[PDB]
C-alpha cells in the first residue's frame, strides 16, 4: 500500500498542468512601476 | 528544562562537526540596522530600504525578516538604546569630539549590565567591585559627586552644600560614572530630567556588533584603563558614500554574524537565571 | 547553564537542610515597594521613606537595599510596568469599579509574557493556544476586532468598513484581549496612543507579589473561566490607616519574600519579553 | 625548468642555514622611494638625491640602484600607479579626510590584482566571491550602479534612467566599488575620464612597502569590515620634519627590505602561472 | 611552484575568473560593418560557442602603426585581427615579433651610456608618437666607425618615425645611440620565448610575417593564421565559428598580471 506515496511523488510533476489549467480562467492584475524618493517640496512663486 | 541551576556539560574531542546551521539561523532569525539619519540623507532614496532587503534575500535572509532602524545622532540614540532583533548592527559615524560618548555608547550595548534603581537623596552609594558603575541617561544628565569618609563627611565638599560636589558630568544624554571603591558618595543628579542606575557590567553582549564609519581606532568599552580590547564585535570602516558602506554591510553580512552570537541572557535555555 | 539545562538533576533524600539563607538574601538582594499616590498623601510626611528604610534594616536588609516607586493609580501604572528590583512588592488599592483592570495588571506582572510586534494594518492576526493573548498598552486603547472566515470574508463585519467592528476595548491603559482561537481577525487599534502586541504566557513570574489593599478576593490572573488560582504571591489585606499597611508589609517582609523565588528578574525592567 | 606545474618540494629539518644574503640582494636590487611633491619643497636642496644616494651606499647599496620618484598626492598618485623597482617604498603624507583613499591606494598597490576588461555599455556584470572587486582609475571616475533582479529589471532603479541609479564613487581618481555578490548590476561610469576592470585579488604583493607618515591605524586593505589587518609592509611614521624622515628610511632600509621579499609573480620561476 | 620548479615530472604512457576573450579588430572593420549593436551579436554568437555573456570583449584600433604604441593584451586569450597592407610588412612583422612573443625590457638611456646587444635574443625595441634611430657603431677605443661621437649627422639611420621598431645590431659592439626621447622611448629587450596566449590572425594577403630576426627561418607558428576576406561580416562569422581551433592554438598560461606586451626590470 506504499504505492500510493511513491506515486504521489512520481506524478506530481502533472501538478504544473494542473496549475496551468487553473491559470487559465484567473484574472490577471498586473503592477506598475511607483515613484517614491526624496520628492522635492516645491511651492508656488512669491506672489502678490 | 532544569532552569535556574548550572550542570557540567560532558563531550568528547572526536564528535563530527554538524553541518553549517548559517542557513537555517538566517531563515529563522531576525536582523536589525542601526544608521544615522544623515545616511538616509546621503543615500537620497526611499525604496533604498527595500533594495536592501532585496540584497539581504540574495544572501538568504527572508524578506521582512531584515529590519532598519533610524537614530538622529549618536548622542540621541544614546538615551535608551533598546535593541531587539537577534542580531543587532549599529553603524556608528566617527567624531572625535564625541569620542568618550562612542566609547560609552559601545560600553552600554556591548555588553550586559544589571541594573538596580538609585535614589538620591535617601541612601549613599558606594560602588563594590570592578564591574559596578552608575549608568546616567535622560535628556540632560548632570551628575556631581561628593566621597564622604568613614564619619559620614564629605572630603573635598560639604554634605549640606552642593555647590562644592565635585562634577563628573554636564548635561550628557548617557554617562558611564566610576568612583573610586569602598567609598560612600552623596549624589546630585537632575533627576527631573535624567535617571541613574546602579548597574553591574555581568558580560559581553554577543547580539550586538558596532561598526564605526571612519575614524580610528578609539572605541574603549572598559573602564580598566589597561585595558582597551577591540573585541571582534567591534569592527571598523573607511568610507566615502553610504551606499557602499551599506553594500559592504550585505556582502559581509556572514561574516558580521559569524562575530556575532545569540544573547546568551535571553533565550529559553538561559531561563530563571535573569530573564526568560 | 544552556548546555546543561537538558540534563538531570540527581538529589538523594538525606541530604542535610542547609541554614537559613533569608539573611544572605536580604543582604545581596534589592526590595522595590510600589505604593500610589494616596498613600504617601496621607501619610503626609517628608522623611516616611527614611523611616520605612530604617525600619526593614531592623529586618536585616542594608541600608540602600529598598526602593519606593509611586503610581498614580492603577490605570496609569498599567501603561509598561516597570519592575526594577530582585523583590517587587506592589501595594495595590482596591475599586470595585476597577475589578478587571486590577486582574489585568496582575495577569501582566505576575506573570512571564513573551510578546511580539503586531502591524494591524498589513497582517490579519489569529491566536494559536490558550496561552496566546493580546496586550493592548497606551494612553487610550480602543480595540475594535472583526472576526474573518475561510474566504477572508467578515463575519457580523465588513473589513472596509470600521463600523461594523466588534468593539472589545474603549478608553482603557490596559487590556488584555482573548478572541476565538484559530479565527483570523482585522484589527482596528487607535495606533496613535495605543500599541498592541501579541504575547504568550510563559508562566508565573515568582519575584512579583501584589497585595490587594482592600476588597475581596476578585484577581483573575487567568483567562480561562473554569479557574480563578489564588497563587502565594497574590496577598489580601484590610485596611484603615496607610501607615498600618506599611507596617504590616515590613514585619512581615519574611513571610512576602519568602512566597517570592528569586533568579525570575530579568535583565531589563519591563513586564515582557519584547522579540522582533 | 618545469614552469606549468605546481610540484611538492620536500624540505628537511636540520638543513644548516645558509649566509646572510642581505649584503648579495643589496648589491643586485634596484630600490624605488615614492615620497611627495612637499618633502623635496621642505628639504628645498637640490643635490638631496645624491647625499641619499651616499647614504644608502653607506648602507650597502650600490650608487646606481636606489631610485627616487616624486608624487604630486595621493590622489594624483593612485591613476595607473607603476611600481617597477625591486623593492618599492612609499612615503604617503596622512590626511585625516582622506582615509578611504589612503585604504584604496594600499589595497591598490600592497596587493596583487588580476584584471579583466569592463565594457559596462554591453554587459551586466556580477561579482563572483568576495576577492572579486571593481577597481577604477581616471581624471574623475564617478560610478553608479543599478542592481538587477532575476528578471534582469533593476532593483530601486530603472535600467533605462541613469538617475536613479545608486551612485558609489564621485569623481575619484581611484576606487574599488565592491557589491553584493551574484547580483547582476548595470553600471554607470564615465568612460570618457576613466577606466574600470574587473578584478581579483590573488594575495599580498611583497615588493612594496607603505610608510604612512604622521597618523594613525587608519588603513583598511580588506573590504572585509570584521578585518583590518596590519601587515608587515605598512609601517607608520610620526615626523616633523622630511630630512628626519629620510634618515629614519635610509637607517632602517635593513628593516624594511626584511618586511618586503621579491614579487612571486614576478622573476623565473613564476613563469607560466601568471607572468614570468 | 617556484620551490618545486627545478623538479621532474613522471607521468606513464600506458595511463589514459573564467576564461576572457578580446578581439583586436581595425577600426575599419567597425566602419565597414556599419552597425552600432554587431558587439551584442557577436557575443551572443560567441555564446553559442561556450563563451559567457560578459567574457568576450572587443577592442578596437585605429591602424597597425597605431595599435603598435605599447600594445596592451587585455583578456586571457587575445585574437588580433590585423589588416595586411604591402607597404607595411616589416610593421606587421614587428607587432607579432612582440606580440606573439614575451620580452624582457630594462631602462636605456642614449645619452649618458653607450650599449651592445650581448646575443641573438637580445633587441632593442621602441615605440611612441615617432621614433627617429640613428647608430654609430664604435671600437675597442670608443671611437665610431663611419661616424663621429660628437656629430650625430654622421650617425647612421635605422628608424624614421617609427611608432614601433625593433633594433638588431651587431652583437659585441657598442653603439652611440640618437632617438628622439622626447617622443618616443627605447629599451633593451630580450625574447623569452612564445606568448601562447595571443594568435594574429592576418586578414587578406599572403604570408609575409617574419617575427624571428633571424634571416635563416622565417617559421609560421600555429598562432599565426591567414585568412581572406571581402566582407568583415564574413571574417567575423568565420573568428567565431572556429573560435575552438584558434583557441587549441592558444595556451591560457601566458597571461601577465599586467596588460603590457614586454616585463619590465630597473
Ligand atoms: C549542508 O552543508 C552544505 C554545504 O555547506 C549546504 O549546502 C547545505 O545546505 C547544508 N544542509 C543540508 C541539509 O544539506
Ligand atoms: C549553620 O548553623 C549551625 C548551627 O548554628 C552553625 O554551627 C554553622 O556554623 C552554620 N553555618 C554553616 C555553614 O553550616
Ligand atoms: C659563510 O660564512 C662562513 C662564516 O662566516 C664562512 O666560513 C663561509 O665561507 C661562508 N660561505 C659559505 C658558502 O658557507
Ligand atoms: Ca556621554
Ligand atoms: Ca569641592
Ligand atoms: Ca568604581
Ligand atoms: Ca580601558
Ligand atoms: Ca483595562
Ligand atoms: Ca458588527
Ligand atoms: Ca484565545
Ligand atoms: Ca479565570
Ligand atoms: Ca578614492
Ligand atoms: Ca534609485
Ligand atoms: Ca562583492
Ligand atoms: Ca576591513
Ligand atoms: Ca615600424
Ligand atoms: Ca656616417
Ligand atoms: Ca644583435
Ligand atoms: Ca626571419
Amino acid at each position: 500500500a506504499s504505492l500510493i506515496y511513491r506515486q504521489l511523488l512520481t506524478n506530481s510533476y502533472t501538478v504544473d498542468l494542473s496549475d496551468e489549467i487553473q491559470e487559465i480562467g484567473s484574472t490577471k492584475t498586473q503592477n506598475v512601476t511607483i515613484n517614491l524618493g526624496p520628492f522635492a517640496q516645491t511651492g508656488y512663486a512669491p506672489v502678490n | 528544562q532544569n532552569y535556574g541551576i548550572n550542570l557540567p556539560i560532558t563531550g568528547s574531542m572526536d564528535t563530527a562537526y554538524a553541518n553549517s546551521t548559517q542557513e537555517e539561523t538566517f531563515l529563522t532569525s531576525t536582523l536589525c540596522l542601526y544608521y544615522p539619519t544623515e545616511a538616509a540623507t546621503e543615500i537620497n532614496d526611499n525604496s533604498w530600504k527595500d533594495t536592501l532587503s532585496q540584497l539581504f534575500l540574495t544572501k538568504g535572509w527572508p524578506t521582512g525578516s531584515v529590519y532598519f532602524k533610524e537614530y538622529t545622532d549618536i548622542a540621541s540614540f544614546s538615551v535608551d538604546p533598546q535593541l531587539y532583533c537577534d542580531y543587532n548592527v549599529v553603524l556608528m559615524k566617527y567624531d572625535a569630539t564625541l569620542q568618550l560618548d562612542m566609547s560609552e555608547l559601545a560600553d552600554l550595548i556591548l555588553n550586559e549590565w544589571l541594573c538596580n534603581p538609585m535614589d538620591i537623596t535617601l541612601y549613599y552609594y558606594q560602588q563594590t567591585d570592578e564591574a559596578n558603575k552608575w549608568i546616567s541617561m535622560g535628556s540632560s544628565c548632570t551628575i556631581k559627586v561628593c566621597p564622604l569618609n568613614t564619619q559620614t563627611l564629605g572630603i573635598g565638599c560639604l554634605t549640606t552644600d552642593t555647590a562644592t560636589f565635585e562634577e563628573v558630568a554636564t548635561a550628557e544624554k548617557l554617562v558611564i560614572t566610576d568612583v573610586v571603591d569602598g567609598v560612600n558618595h552623596k549624589l546630585d543628579v537632575t533627576t527631573a530630567t535624567c535617571t541613574i542606575r546602579n548597574c553591574k557590567k555581568l558580560g559581553p553582549r554577543e547580539n550586538v556588533a558596532v561598526i564605526q564609519v571612519g575614524g580610528s581606532d578609539v572605541l574603549d568599552i572598559t573602564a580598566d584603563p589597561t585595558t582597551a580590547p577591540q573585541t571582534e564585535r567591534m569592527m571598523r570602516i573607511n568610507w566615502k558614500k553610504w551606499w557602499q558602506v551599506f553594500y559592504t554591510v550585505v556582502d559581509y553580512v556572514n561574516q558580521i554574524i559569524q562575530a556575532m552570537s545569540k544573547r546568551s541572557r535571553s533565550l529559553n535555555s538561559a531561563a530563571f537565571y535573569y530573564r526568560i
